[PDB]
């Protein structure tokens, strides 16, 4: 998977995406790379125990401690790096990007930081955790 | 005609109904938490 | 009122005991309400009973 | 303690 930018004035103008594929049987796990952008999670804070759960979580990291999440909705704007050992097991999973709350206006705002970090994992736990 | 109080000085905790109710939602708090966390934990663990 | 004695007529306040002793300050506002009901009228217009 | 008279 390619990303090229088209940039004129020292401005981006366009991205060019371009896909290819060498057809065949391929080993070389240690030049494998993957980077995804997630879709935007949402979460409508309700209870104490929701708000709980969030803090139980390293990754959840917000700009200030003491913010008060109760009937708050968070987006979670998510881009997860990954590298292979092998076809199963990732040999590394990055999974970042900002935690905003919705206001008044329907402003989401950044309050915090989504910041999550392994070595051999099979999976990636915050994006499993915001799916469900 | 006699009266027994056998109400073990019960009489004296003030406000006896909101701090009933507080002492019942801070065990259910505990291990409503407590059992999402810990369910979540075992999730994070499986996934990874 | 003469401090030392109780109305003929008073209202109370619940003690933290729980019993319901005279209040002098409850029962003037009931004792005063009396008496200007008793030169000039109480109106119960717009009060459905 | 509670159960004095205050």
């Amino acid at each position: 998977d390619v990303v090229g930018t088209l940039s004129r004035n020292g401005k981006p103008v366009m991205e060019v995406t371009s896909s290819f594929f060498y057809r065949g049987n391929y080993t070389d796990f240690e030049n494998t790379f993957q980077k995804t952008v997630e879709p935007v999670y949402q979460m409508h804070i309700k209870t104490s125990k929701d708000i709980a759960v969030l803090r139980s979580k390293e990754w959840f990291q917000l700009d200030d401690e003491d913010f008060d999440l109760l009937n708050k909705t968070l987006t979670f704007e998510t881009e997860t790096e990954v590298t292979f050992k092998n076809a199963n097991i990732f040999s590394s999973v990055k999974c970042f990007g900002p935690i905003k709350v919705e206001l008044p206006t329907k402003e989401t705002v950044e309050i915090g930081i989504v910041d999550y970090e392994a070595g051999a994992s099979h999976g990636n736990p915050v994006v499993d955790f915001l799916k469900r | 005609p006699v009266m027994a109080d056998l109400n073990g000085g019960l009489q004296f905790v003030p406000e006896l109904k909101e701090f009933t109710a507080k002492l019942r939602k801070e065990l259910v708090e505990t291990s409503e938490v407590r059992k999402a966390v810990s369910i979540e934990t075992a999730l994070e663990h499986k996934v990874v | 009122i003469p401090r030392e004695t109780i109305p003929f007529l008073h209202l109370r306040k619940k003690t933290p005991a729980g019993d319901w002793k005279y209040d002098r300050q409850l029962s003037s506002l009931f004792l005063d309400g009396l008496e200007k009901a008793a030169f000039n009228g109480v109106t119960f217009k717009d009060k459905y009973v | 303690p509670i159960t004095k008279e205050s």
